[PDB]
């Protein structure tokens, strides 16, 4: 967005009022309204669909593999596409390398769920489509 | 030519330069370049 | 057996001559020799021109080199306010031509043309490093208005040597056998430009093929048969 | 952070290390005749 | 290496044709048009030479000087490091 | 307060002596290099000048004719840069020419100088793109005769001018002018590099010595 | 008419700059390079070897390291680093044909972002 | 002397050229001066841009080295500063190598450049002087020096060499050197015995070329 | 003009363009005519209207890009190999497909639209 | 007494006055008497539709009025502009229609008024006066052959706003009266563009002037004066 | 493949092998890159691991974008000889770096001038029998230093001190943090967190200004 | 980078056609006349069609086959425009669209219909096979350059050989090539494709609810023809009568009728110009058996 400078004083005088006060007049630990949908992919293993308050848009999609889990480390992957960017920006890049970390495979993921056999598992694909933000 | 002063008048070496093709044909662009072709 | 040349020959003509300079040969800025620069043959400027001679060579080309004081053939392409967008050739810069210089000159008035038209114009001013301009009406017109902007017709391309025969030329055998046919029209462009009209587009395609053909052969005595036979190719309808 | 050396050949062609102080007076020499002889120029 | 050829007008009191080598200094690269690169294995070896030569002509003695002074700045760089 | 770091922090924002038994009140003054930045300690707050560059600093003071005392602070460098000097409002700046069009000139900033020649020139590398560009107008170029301009007759490419900054402009190139008798072209060589050296036949006029040949450059007075 | 026509003189810092050709030729008239060298002048060469493989330490050669020799090179003011790896692929007097080299790729961190330029 | 050439073959070009030496087909083709583009200009001089296409795969960085060496002879041929703000693009064609590209590049580089040579002809452009280019190798086995070899020849060649030199008055001055490409393994003595048949030939080349170049034009030329 | 492929079954190509004729609808931006699109494949002498991937990759099929009430066509695209003489006949095939296709566009838009001013009004 | 809507549906991608409602590719009559205009086109008499909408027949003329598109702008409307950009003497504003209004240089309230009359100097100071993304009072003046309309401020109750917030809503559902600036109990006061835009701020004394210092038309300054109970009460509008 | 480059013939593969409070230390340098007007170099090596990397600076340099009214930076991490990390590893570092010098620059100093940083991951020891993260605060000094080198408005010579897969960046001798980066870790170790960054960062800062103000 | 023409001329050719002339000298349905000529090497071939100069080249070498098909050989056509052949283009776009509407189209013409036998590559099945390569150049554009290079890459797999070969597990004995022979390729059906050129000389409703088709199609659009068409088609078909490829995409809409009507003269137009590349590939093969017998009696 583009905004005006009277604005950007007006809007930092009145969040940073000691009774803090949001533009929408929120409680300051609120969150605000969305919609939330699933498993309308049928072909997908899971698939999932929310909706924001601002129009803001987004669908990630599951599809699993079986893979042997030791000649493979990561057993979970994340890939994201944002519409409207090239593949080179920093903001798809970024949060694209931050939710790998999220779901590191012993970290708060707990892959033995995932175990198939004593050679075998699951890779998974964290799939994921942003309509617009 | 009236509508203006008609108010008043009732009151080491020898070189010389670069030149054109145009120049270089000897009428000089009394040469009309425009030409329609009469009856015959 | 002429005078032919080569860009790094010796160059013919005493230092000590007055000498108008012609196109193609090319003068030192650095070390203040003259020397021819372009393929071809030289003709000199016979003797007695108050004591002032001329070289030039004859150099072939096909992309025009936008000069002074001629005849070329332009068309609309972007309406820059105050003075236009125009082109000569294909993939070559853009021309500027004022929205003041044409024959009644009158800057309240602002002229009717519009993008994608053929008009007929004089280069009049264009350094060797600047935006170049044209123009339509002309002071060296003195008043004229004899170029201007074009109707439909149609617009055929040659090398350039061979549109100075177009205009330079008497001796060049293609107005007589065209003129021996239909009555038309011709405007002759410098930048390898031809805009001819009919008063049918049937002789025009007949003046269309021939003008393919012989500059193509570029053969002048053989083009008597070879024009009239495109009329018989029309003719054979 | 080596400090650049520059070296020199003499007609043997064996190494000459340049010493570090003529350099300088060479621009104290070239910072010299350039603005002092380069204010009038007297020409036809 | 390269070889320049000099103005009468750029004099400051303290033909003419001089050969440089070791070149830098983007004024330089910029200007230099004739320039020589050679490869060279001590014993009078050559595994290449690459001439441009694009300001100035090149004398047969450039060549040799050039050639004089490849031998000596290659074979201190061989004895230099002893690897 | 001598030497600096940047982040050294120097003094406050006021000062005081008692010159002879009246009471005189410093006002410490930000200038380049500077930042007045609040610290609170132990509970209160306190301002102070902040050292935010490399170098020395320097204290000094000037009132405007046309007991508090005025102190600027101006911190430099001490023992080759130009980010400190970027070009302002009003400056002279020395460019090199870019492309000549009938409506304007376009050079690329290289060097400015200073007040009270003290220059800074640019150490930037125009084979990149790299450096400011700028924009002069043809009717810019000067005031005598300010509308029949003919932009040939006194610039050619790759030249030397003493400008004035006119503004900012865009982000993408100036606004400049030479509407001077002062100002204008500074040097070329002869036929855009393609000769020799070329110098100024008046004011208004352009030779060569060698040559034999003029051209029309808006010189500067030299 | 004779004139003594004053120019105008600048900095050195200012004329290369501004002429690089000019700014040389002034260092053709004392007959000194711009680099502030003579004619023959000749810039030192600094290495060392060895220190960036994994077989620096003879005594203790490293685990995760795949460098075979390593060279470090500074002349002048441009500091070059040169690194040897090795592949293998499964294979099946004086001429050329008995002749092979190397993969080599070069960057110049020329201030310029993007792809591979045609310098290098 | 198993040269020939064609000047005129292309259409919607300005210049065109087809060198044809012994075993290799080479065409060229120039158009300029045209628009430049942004990122292309030069405020004085002539911008030149070149690109060279093998016969056999893709433009890669083999190609790439023929083409900038090219680019360095070309520049002094051309009055550059004819031609301020403004571009000619030139390409070249190898269409037969006449030569292992995997291990040689040697007669294409005296191919082209007397084929891009012609077609300036055709383009009619301000230009400087004369030129030519001839391929030498010097036998591994023989020791002896060859004239325009051949690839076998070539194998059995220790050292290959491209000569451009400049060519005036008449096209009998050697005005400058433009190119001496060396090669192979050599010494200080077998290279001024390397120019001195170049020489020879390169004007012997030249001399054939003067009368080709008013064979094919003068009737192009009016009387 | 944004695509979200989503779910694919084959026929591929005439699922776009027939996505394409609502969109521009969508927002009405204007226009000539409705855009039908739709492959039709041949299995040996025989023709499927609305072919799958399975189908698709099991013999011969073509997909058109039909405008309006026409028999004028927008896009017509032919990969697989195909005899030639029944190709009119396998043209005179979509028609009938591509006229119910922007027939039930039509309907299931003005029943959207009816369900505008009855309740903006 | 929560932090956010979360309600959840799964196993679905989604849930799931008479007049002529017409389609594209449709035809309307073919009555020759009819004029054809907007969200019309033809073929001598079939009278085609383009758009969803509805059938406006108007005495004689036929048009189509569609039911979705951005905003039409029309002149003398009171709208709010963002700044979009800075040209030549010219700037670059959104309307939220399809295209930038224009605004001249010339067509702004002056600080110290038409006593300030013009100057060249006035253009090296355009981002002086306005820059980028900022929000004022505009006044829809006339518009281009295509249909690009300009705007000015020809009032001192014209011009860049403050003091208050901005936002956005469908340029539908206001309604048109003959006044647009409203004042409500709360010491505040709307400021209905008609494109979409909605600016409130607190009602100033020329508020107040409506109903019974000048230097201070490009600032970015607010009253420093503003409560609580004022800000508070922003957010219930 | 690439055309673009030598990558040999396809079928050949790389060579494979296979099994058969500490302190940290700096030496740090400035000014010996001549293309540059800020450099820095960076010596590190701390009980498994050696660490070499070189910041560059190019600024300010031409915006052909549009109008700004300050500075804008911008920050390249590219690998270097043995080491690689991750394609996306990298650039989310650099999201991390540009978010501290934002409370860094005078910006409103340079309008419509850009910034440019890189930074060459040149070489690594790891000879130790969140790989990236044990590198992070050595690049933030290794930028204030180039930073400090082309002279630039800085407020603070900001550091960042670690403490086992932990990176905090300080202000004002520590008494405020600019920039802060957690993983896995401990949980509520924070106050330790605290203290072991902040005496580095107290070490670190103090090797910094010598390297200057000694020069 | 942009052709101007005038409005004048446009209307010019559109004229003609609604007195059914055309600039070139042909009739509308009428297409150019060929010249192919080969070079010394087996695949080497300059193709000529009046203004429009191509030139091509076939080769092979010895790699790997994929793991995706791992029984067959690889082969694929380079199409790099060069701006050579005319200033419009850029230095080997090959993210052009006009570049792909050149690439997808030779791509279906030859390697997903398949008329080389890509299984008759593979020399020894995953480990050597054969890596066949298409360089497609251009010289001079009057268009038709899609047919051009539908034409010259099958006329080059008609006229190249591949050296001799024998298998010992790794032991793989590449002959030499004087020894023994060069084999030439297998070539499974001969595809020719057919560029059409489409001219409104209406407006839009008048091809769109005027229901009089008044369309006119013509063969091998020319430079100043080409700049102006409205749609864009080209069929490919084979001497068995099958179509190989159709596309249409988008441009002027068309009725379908006319495009069969299209199609059926396509057919008698590729057949002879076929036969012509048949007979020149043994004219000139038995040109080099009676040089073969020219050389063998000679030496």
């Amino acid at each position: 967005m583009s905004l005006s400078v009277a604005e950007k004083s007006y809007l930092y005088d009145s969040l940073a009022s000691t009774p803090s006060i949001r533009p929408d007049g929120r409680l300051p630990h609120q969150f605000r309204p969305i919609e939330i949908f699933t498993d309308f992919l049928p072909s997908s293993n899971g698939s999932s669909r929310i909706i924001a308050s601002d129009g803001s848009e987004c669908i990630v999609s599951i599809k699993s593999k079986v893979v042997d889990h030791h000649v493979e480390n990561e057993l979970l992957q994340v890939d994201v596409d944002i519409a409207g960017q090239r593949d080179d920006a920093l903001v798809v890049e970024t949060i694209t390398s931050l939710l790998n970390k999220v779901l590191k495979s012993g970290s708060g993921v707990d892959s033995s769920k995932l175990q198939l056999t004593k050679k075998y598992s699951f890779k998974i694909f964290v799939d994921v489509l942003v309509i617009s933000s | 030519m009236s509508a203006n002063n008609g108010v008043t008048g009732k009151l080491p070496n020898l070189i010389i330069s670069n030149v054109g093709y145009s120049e270089l044909r000897k009428p000089e662009g009394v040469i009309s370049g425009r030409k329609t072709f009469g009856d015959n | 057996m002429s005078t032919f040349i080569f860009p790094g020959d010796s160059f013919p003509v005493d230092p000590t001559t007055p000498v108008k300079l012609g196109p193609g040969i090319y003068c030192d800025p650095n070390t203040q020799e003259i020397r021819p620069v372009n393929t071809g043959v030289l003709h000199v400027s016979a003797k007695g021109k108050s004591g002032v001679q001329t070289a030039y060579i004859d150099y072939s080309s096909k992309r025009y080199i936008p000069s002074v004081n001629d005849f070329v053939i332009g068309v609309i392409i972007g309406t820059f306010s105050d003075s236009y967008k125009v082109s000569l050739q294909n993939f070559s810069s853009s021309v500027s031509l004022s929205y003041m210089a044409f024959p009644n000159a009158s800057k309240k008035n602002r002229p009717t043309l519009q993008v994608g038209d053929l008009v007929y114009a004089r280069v009049c001013t264009a350094e060797k490093e600047l935006e170049a301009e044209i123009e339509c009406f002309d002071s060296t017109t003195g008043r004229d208005a004899g170029f201007g902007i074009l109707e439909d017709g149609m617009i055929i391309d040659v090398n350039l040597n061979f549109a100075r025969q177009l205009l330079f030329n008497n001796d060049f055998p293609l107005l007589k056998v065209l003129a021996a046919h239909t009555k038309f029209e011709v405007a002759i462009g410098l930048n390898g430009k031809i805009w001819v009209k009919c008063e049918e587009l049937s002789n025009t395609l007949a003046c269309y093929r021939t003008i393919m053909e012989c500059c193509q052969k570029n053969d002048t005595a053989a083009f008597k048969d070879i024009a009239k036979r495109q009329f018989k190719e029309i003719l054979t309808v | 952070p080596r400090e650049e050396h520059d070296i020199a050949y003499s007609k043997d062609g064996l190494p000459n290390k340049v010493k570090t102080e003529d350099i300088r007076i060479r621009a104290q020499n070239f910072k010299s005749a350039l603005a002092n002889l380069e204010d009038i120029i007297f020409e036809i | 290496y390269g070889i320049v050829e000099l103005d009468p007008e750029c004099q400051l009191q303290n033909l003419n044709t001089v050969l440089i080598a070791d070149l830098d200094t983007e004024a330089e690269e910029t200007s230099i048009h004739s320039t020589i690169s050679i490869l060279a294995a001590p014993s009078g070896n050559y595994k290449q030479l690459t001439l441009v030569g694009g300001g100035a002509k090149i004398t047969p003695e450039m060549i040799k000087r050039s050639l004089l002074l490849s031998r000596v700045r290659a074979d201190d760089l061989s004895t230099r490091f002893n690897i | 307060p001598e030497i600096a770091y940047p982040g050294k922090l120097i003094c406050p924002q006021y000062g005081t002596e008692n010159k002879d038994g009246e009471d005189i009140i410093f006002n410490y003054v930000p200038g380049p290099g500077t930042k007045l930045i609040q610290y609170e300690h132990n509970g209160r707050t306190l301002e102070a000048i902040t050292a935010t560059l490399v170098g020395t600093v320097r204290c000094e003071e000037e009132k405007k004719t046309d007991t508090v005392k005025n102190i600027l602070v101006s911190v430099l460098p001490g023992t080759n840069d130009f980010a400190n000097n970027l070009p302002k409002e009003g400056d002279i700046v020395l460019t090199r020419v870019t492309r000549l069009s009938l409506q304007r000139a376009n050079v690329e900033i290289l060097a400015v100088e200073d007040k009270p020649a003290t220059f800074s020139v640019s150490q930037a590398s125009s084979d990149l793109g790299e450096t400011f560009r700028g924009i002069i107008r043809s009717q810019d170029v000067r005031s005598t005769d300010r509308d029949r301009v003919k932009v040939i007759e006194c610039f050619k490419p790759g030249d030397i001018v003493r400008a004035q900054v006119l503004s900012l402009g865009d982000g993408t190139n100036y606004y400049l002018t030479t509407a001077r008798n002062d100002l204008g072209v500074v040097f070329a060589r002869a036929a855009n590099g393609a000769g020799g050296l070329m110098y100024a036949t008046d004011w208004q006029m352009m030779t060569s010595p060698v040559t034999g040949a003029t051209e029309k450059r808006k010189c500067a007075k030299p | 008419e004779t004139i003594e026509i004053h120019p105008i003189t600048f900095p050195p810092e200012v004329l290369a700059r501004i002429s690089p050709e000019l700014s040389l030729q002034r260092h053709l008239s004392l007959g000194i390079r711009p680099c502030l060298r003579k004619y023959e002048e000749f810039r030192d060469v600094a290495i060392e070897n060895n220190t960036l493989s994994r077989y620096a330490d003879a005594g203790n050669i490293d685990t995760k390291n795949n460098i075979l020799g390593s060279n470090v090179l500074k002349s002048g003011k441009t500091i070059v680093i040169t690194s040897i790896t090795g592949g293998i692929i499964e294979e099946t007097e004086d001429i050329i044909a008995n002749y092979a080299s190397v993969y080599p790729v070069v960057e110049v961190e020329r201030g310029r972002v993007g792809a591979c330029t045609d310098e290098e | 002397m198993s040269v020939q050439a064609e000047i005129g073959i292309l259409d919607h070009v300005d210049g065109s050229s087809e060198f044809v030496s012994q075993d290799t087909k080479v065409i060229c083709s120039v158009t300029g001066p045209i628009e430049p583009k942004a990122r292309q200009e030069l405020p004085t001089q002539l911008a030149l841009e070149i690109i060279v296409r093998p016969a056999k795969g893709v433009a890669t960085t083999r190609e790439k080295v023929l083409e900038d060496k090219l680019r360095a002879v070309l520049t002094p041929l051309i009055t550059r500063h004819c031609y301020p703000r403004q571009l000619c693009q030139i390409t070249c064609q190898i269409l037969e190598s006449g030569e292992d590209e995997a291990e040689f590049s040697l007669r294409e580089l005296s191919c082209c450049i007397n084929a891009a040579f012609l077609a300036l002809v055709d383009a009619g452009i301000a230009l400087n002087s004369m030129c030519a280019s001839i391929p030498i190798a010097i036998i591994k086995d023989t020791s002896d020096i060859i004239v325009d070899p051949t690839a076998e020849q070539l194998k059995i060649s220790l050292s290959v060499h491209t000569l451009a030199l400049e060519f005036v008055n008449g096209g009998k001055v050697v005005k400058n050197v433009l190119l001496l490409d060396s090669n192979g393994d050599f010494n200080e003595d077998q290279l001024f015995s390397l120019l001195e048949l170049g020489e020879q030939k390169c004007q012997e080349l030249v001399t054939n070329i003067r009368r080709i170049i008013q064979d094919n034009i003068s009737p192009r030329l009016v009387v | 003009i944004e695509i979200h492929v989503l779910e694919q079954d084959g026929g591929i190509m005439g699922s776009l363009i027939n996505g394409i004729t609502l969109a521009l609808i969508d927002a009405g931006i204007s226009m000539f005519d409705y855009i039908s699109g739709i492959s039709v494949g041949l299995y040996d002498t025989t023709p499927l209207l609305d072919t799958n991937s399975l189908e698709e990759n099991a013999m011969s099929t073509v997909t058109l890009g039909v405008v309006g009430k026409s028999e004028k066509l927008s896009l017509l695209l032919v990969e697989d190999k195909i005899p030639l003489d029944r190709l009119e006949n396998v043209l005179a095939i979509g028609i009938a497909g591509a006229h119910r296709v922007r027939d039930l566009m039509d309907e299931e838009l003005r029943k959207h639209a009816q369900k505008r001013v009855s309740n903006a009004s | 007494s929560e932090v956010i809507t979360i309600t959840k549906r799964n196993g679905a991608f989604q849930n799931s006055s008479d007049s002529q409602i017409v389609t594209p590719g449709e035809l309307v009559t073919d009555d020759p008497i009819w004029m054809r205009g907007h969200g019309t086109y033809f073929l001598d008499n079939m009278t085609y539709s383009s758009v969803a909408g509805t059938v406006s027949r108007v005495n004689r003329l036929l048009s189509v009025i569609p039911l979705k598109g951005r905003y039409a702008p029309e002149t003398g409307d009171h709208v709010v502009g963002r700044i979009a950009e800075v040209g030549n003497k010219r700037w670059k504003v959104d309307i939220g229609g399809k295209q930038h209004a224009v605004l001249m240089l010339g067509s702004v309230n002056l600080p110290g008024g038409i006593l300030r009359r013009k100057s060249e100097s006035d253009e090296l100071q355009m981002r002086s006066f306005l820059k980028e993304g900022d929000l004022l009072n505009a006044e829809v003046q006339s518009l281009f052959q295509d249909g690009s309309a300009s705007l000015h401020t020809r009032s001192l109750k014209y011009g860049k706003l403050r003091n208050g917030m901005f936002c956005q809503v469908p340029s539908s559902l206001i309604v048109r009266a003959k006044n647009h600036t409203h004042n409500l109990p709360g010491n505040i006061t709307v400021v209905l563009g008609v494109n979409g835009y909605i600016w409130l701020r607190k009602t100033s004394q020329m508020d107040l002037a409506r109903d019974t210092s000048s230097w201070q038309i490009y600032s970015d300054e607010n009253d420093p004066s503003i409560s609580n109970n004022i800000r508070q009460a922003i957010c219930r509008y | 493949q690439d055309r673009r480059r030598l990558l040999g013939p396809a079928a050949a593969k790389p060579m494979a092998f296979s099994n058969t409070e500490s302190e940290q230390e700096l030496s740090l340098h400035t000014g010996f890159i001549e293309n540059c007007n800020g450099s820095a170099l960076v010596e590190a090596r701390s009980l498994g691991h050696q660490t070499s990397l070189i910041t560059a600076v190019y600024g300010p340099r031409s915006i052909r974008g549009s109008f700004t009214s300050q500075g804008t930076i911008s920050i390249q991490l590219k690998n270097g000889l043995l080491e690689k990390y991750n394609t996306n590893e990298l650039k989310e570092v650099s999201s991390f770096l540009m978010g501290i010098f934002n409370s860094v620059v005078n910006l409103s100093r340079y309008p419509k001038s850009g910034i440019d940083i890189f930074v060459y991951l040149t070489y690594d020891k790891d000879l130790t029998n969140s790989q990236i993260s044990s590198l992070i605060p050595h690049c933030i000094t290794s930028i204030t230093l180039a930073l400090a080198d082309a002279g630039i408005e800085l407020v603070d010579m900001a550091g960042a001190g670690e403490a086992n897969g932990t990176v905090v960046s300080f202000i004002k001798n520590g008494e405020e943090i600019v920039g802060f980066w957690k993983d896995d870790g401990d949980d509520e170790d924070l106050l330790e967190c605290l203290d072991r960054c902040k005496e580095q960062y107290n070490r670190y800062r103090d090797l910094m200004i010598s390297c200057l103000m000694n020069q | 980078k942009d052709i101007e023409i005038s409005a004048s001329e446009s209307k010019f050719i559109l004229e003609a056609l609604r007195q059914n002339y055309r600039l070139d000298g042909r009739s509308f349905d009428q297409f150019r006349d060929v010249e192919i000529t080969f070079g010394k090497e087996f695949g080497d071939v300059s193709v000529k069609m009046g203004n429009t100069k191509v030139h091509c080249r076939i080769s092979c070498q010895i790699a790997q086959p994929y793991e995706d098909r791992p029984f067959e050989g690889l082969f694929v056509i380079s199409t790099e425009i060069s701006p050579m052949a005319g200033s419009q283009f850029e230095n080997g776009n090959i993210t052009g669209e006009d570049e792909v509407l050149c690439s997808r189209i030779i791509e279906k013409s030859v390697r997903r219909s398949g008329a080389l036998d890509v299984e008759g590559l593979c020399i020894v099945a995953g480990s050597k096979c054969w890596a066949v390569r298409a360089d497609v150049h251009f010289l001079d554009c009057d268009g038709g350059f899609i047919d051009a290079s539908c034409i010259a890459v099958m006329a080059g797999l008609m006229h190249f050989k591949k050296p001799d070969i024998t298998v010992h597990g790794e032991q793989i004995i590449v002959h030499p090539v004087n020894e023994r022979e060069p084999v030439p390729l297998g070539i499974l059906h001969i595809p020719i494709c057919v560029t059409f050129s489409f001219f409104n000389p209406q407006d839009t409703e008048e091809n769109i609810k005027g229901e009089t088709n008044s369309e006119i199609s013509i063969i091998d659009a020319t430079l100043k023809e080409e700049l102006l068409r409205d749609g864009v088609l080209t069929v490919t078909l084979n001497k068995n009568r099958e179509v190989v490829q159709v596309s249409k995409a988008g441009g002027l809409p068309m009725d379908a009728l006319t495009l069969m009507k299209c199609c059926h003269e396509a057919y008698s137009i590729i057949e002879k110009i076929t036969d012509q590349i048949l007979q020149l590939l043994k004219e000139d093969s038995e040109k080099r058996n009676k040089y073969a017998a020219m050389l063998t009696s000679e030496n």
